[PDB]
């Protein structure tokens, strides 16, 4: 999920995070997880979905 | 999430007095008492007769009322870590929604039992896992049952004893294997006796020993330690659990029939129906691999052996990061050089295996569908079976008891002792690598060498493998 | 090789490029699982795609099913035409199809 619309960048309100989604297949996270781009996302595997 | 005061059931060590602690709700029927597991002795390392490996034995450390509240403060960041990992609070959920079958109306069988100010039982609480602090053991963590419902269908209680202190470190990369990974682990475990599957009795052989006896692991133990090879869950014509399936089957799908056999709430009813709405099929292949880190590159392979793969060195405190400095280490064997002593390689392997050797031979396998199952090798997601968002929406209200208490005794393990070889060697090893390969010297004088016959010999010289470093 | 001849296309699973304005089932590639709206309202629930019993060289095969909940058309951000193909990079818009 890029978090931009076709009108633009959706608002952190609306949708609670404000970049990129990774969508997975955990409801009780909402079937989204943040994408980590921190200088610790690769000390381990990333665990793609 | 509650806070009772909680007339425990059982009695702390032989003392026969009712246990009062006061136990914490750290997940929907989750709670936490940051109190030592009082109902083993608590020893020092000088009163234990025979110590376990890897054992660690401390009296007073949980005694104290600050350094108890900072261990509340330690599960608390635990389940908010596993929260934080994806498919890990669905996880969390599906411990939550396990309650077992009650005994009678009210749950005289998965209840703590509430007191008020003065000690009048006025109601009691459900609970799937207790999280209890260290035993007499500080690094032994177990998951006691309450009962023996764990083997029965109907599912038990679980006390989870667990010490978020001790930890096992990369030690070539620095990081620290989290204290969650073992608690996914003792969760995930947890499930299979709230379910009432009898998965801890038979042990199924893992790792052949030098007598070719064999460290044997429970299909329990065996599913809880995430992707493994010798699967329990290996289609190929289902294999493993020769007979026990049928056994497993029978005792999963006749809980499902008793569910409304006995009714206790409006919501112990629907949790029990959401319970048995994630199939045996899910429970043998959960898999949290998104929960536990990949910190290990080789926790996939070893049946819980992170201790003894990593070797005890890698085995740390979480408040200093630095190694135990009194687990008592008792290797299995010495293996010393001859042509310069004070190379010891001490080899800590496992002891004292199973006598399986007719295992392999005496393997009944069970009647085939001749179904070729299209499978794919890596694990999957299984909480879509699971209704987690409707366990989420039932919280189970207080049940009002004013019955006397039944107590359960707790009898622990009987550990072998570990008989350690003294090996003398007149040639090197792939074992005096290790001891050739660690120096205690500055850069200055360190004198590295690409010979084992030199570093072996001189014991002032450092192994390395590549000439040009 | 094999990565190479893919080139720059995302792929369906048999294997052909994916296209805009297509009906695609979209499955999770490790339960295929599929979505589902919960009973009445517009919020989404991962169900189970159940597998296929086929007979594969007169044997009795049991494979992945595939056409299981909720179809997606891939939009794109300006609408062209449907046999336009998916590269890497290329933002859409996932529209039901129900």
């Amino acid at each position: 999920g890029t978090g931009n619309s076709k009108q633009g960048p959706i608002s952190a309100y609306k949708r609670g995070y404000s970049g990129d989604l990774w969508i997975n297949g955990a409801r009780l996270d909402g079937y989204v997880t943040v994408v980590n781009k921190s200088n610790y996302s690769n000390d381990e595997i990333q665990e793609k979905f | 999430l509650k806070t009772e005061n909680i007339r425990y059931f059982r009695t702390a060590a032989g003392s026969e007095d009712v246990l009062e602690v006061k136990a914490y709700e750290v997940y929907p029927n989750v709670w936490a008492i940051p109190s030592r597991y009082m109902m083993e002795p608590l020893q020092d390392l000088d009163e234990v007769t025979n110590p376990e490996q890897f054992s660690i034995y401390d009296k007073k450390y949980l005694a104290d009322i600050q350094e108890q509240d900072e261990f509340l403060k330690s599960i608390q960041a635990a389940i908010e870590d596993i929260k934080k990992r994806t498919f890990g609070l669905e996880l969390l959920t599906a411990v939550s929604g396990a309650v077992p079958l009650p005994k009678d109306t009210g749950a005289t069988n998965t209840t703590l039992q509430c007191i008020d100010e003065n000690g009048k039982h006025t109601h009691d609480v459900v609970a799937n896992v207790v999280l209890w602090g260290p035993g007499n053991n500080l690094n032994s963590n177990r998951l006691i049952s309450k009962s023996d419902d764990d083997s029965n269908g109907i599912g038990s209680m679980v006390e989870l004893i667990w010490n978020p202190q001790i930890l096992i470190k990369n030690i070539g990369t620095n990081r620290i294997k989290p204290a969650t990974d073992e608690l996914v682990g003792l969760l995930t475990k947890a499930l299979f006796r709230l379910y009432g599957l009898g998965l801890n009795k038979i042990r199924y052989p893992f790792y052949q020993l030098d007598d070719k006896k064999y460290y044997s692991l429970t299909a329990e133990d065996l599913i809880s330690y995430g992707g493994f090879s010798a699967n329990v869950v290996n289609l190929q014509p289902y294999y493993f659990l020769e007979d026990q399936f049928t056994k497993v089957k029978e005792k999963y799908e006749s809980a499902k029939k008793r569910i409304d056999d006995i009714k206790v709430n409006d919501e112990y009813s629907q949790m029990l129906t959401l319970k048995y709405q994630f199939d045996l099929y899910s429970l043998f292949h959960i898999s949290t691999s998104y929960i536990v880190s990949t910190v290990i590159p080789a926790n996939d392979k070893y049946g819980g052996l992170v201790s003894y793969y990593t070797g005890p060195n890698a085995l740390i405190d979480s408040k200093t990061d630095e190694k135990l400095t009194s687990m008592v280490k008792i290797p299995l064997k010495k293996i010393k050089y001859s042509k310069n002593q004070s190379r010891e390689y001490d080899e800590y392997d496992l002891t004292n295996g199973e006598d399986s050797t007719q295992y392999f031979e005496n393997f009944t396998f069970p009647k085939s569908k001749h179904v070729f199952v299209e499978t794919q090798p890596t694990p999957e997601n299984v909480f879509v079976n699971l209704p987690s968002e409707e366990i989420t929406k039932i919280i189970l209200p207080v049940i009002p008891a004013e019955s006397d208490l039944i107590k359960i005794p707790f009898q622990p393990a009987t550990p072998k002792s570990i008989t350690t070889e003294l090996i003398t060697t007149d040639v090197p090893t792939l074992g005096l690598i290790f001891p050739a390969v660690k120096s205690k010297q500055n850069l200055s004088d360190i004198k590295m060498t690409s010979k084992l016959s030199d570093a072996l010999d001189s014991d002032k010289q450092t192994f390395a493998f590549d000439n040009t470093l | 090789t094999f990565k190479e001849d893919h080139g720059q296309f995302v792929y369906d699973h048999w294997g052909e490029r994916l296209q805009y304005n297509k009906a695609y089932y979209l499955l999770s590639d490790d339960n295929k699982s599929a979505f589902e709206t919960v009973y009445e309202t517009k919020r989404l629930k991962l169900k189970s795609v159940p597998g296929v019993d086929i007979k594969y060289l007169g044997m009795n095969d049991r494979v992945y099913g595939y056409y299981g909940g909720l179809q997606f058309k891939l939009v794109p951000l300006d609408s062209k035409n449907m046999n336009n193909y998916v590269r890497w990079g290329d933002k859409f818009t996932m529209q039901s199809i129900e």
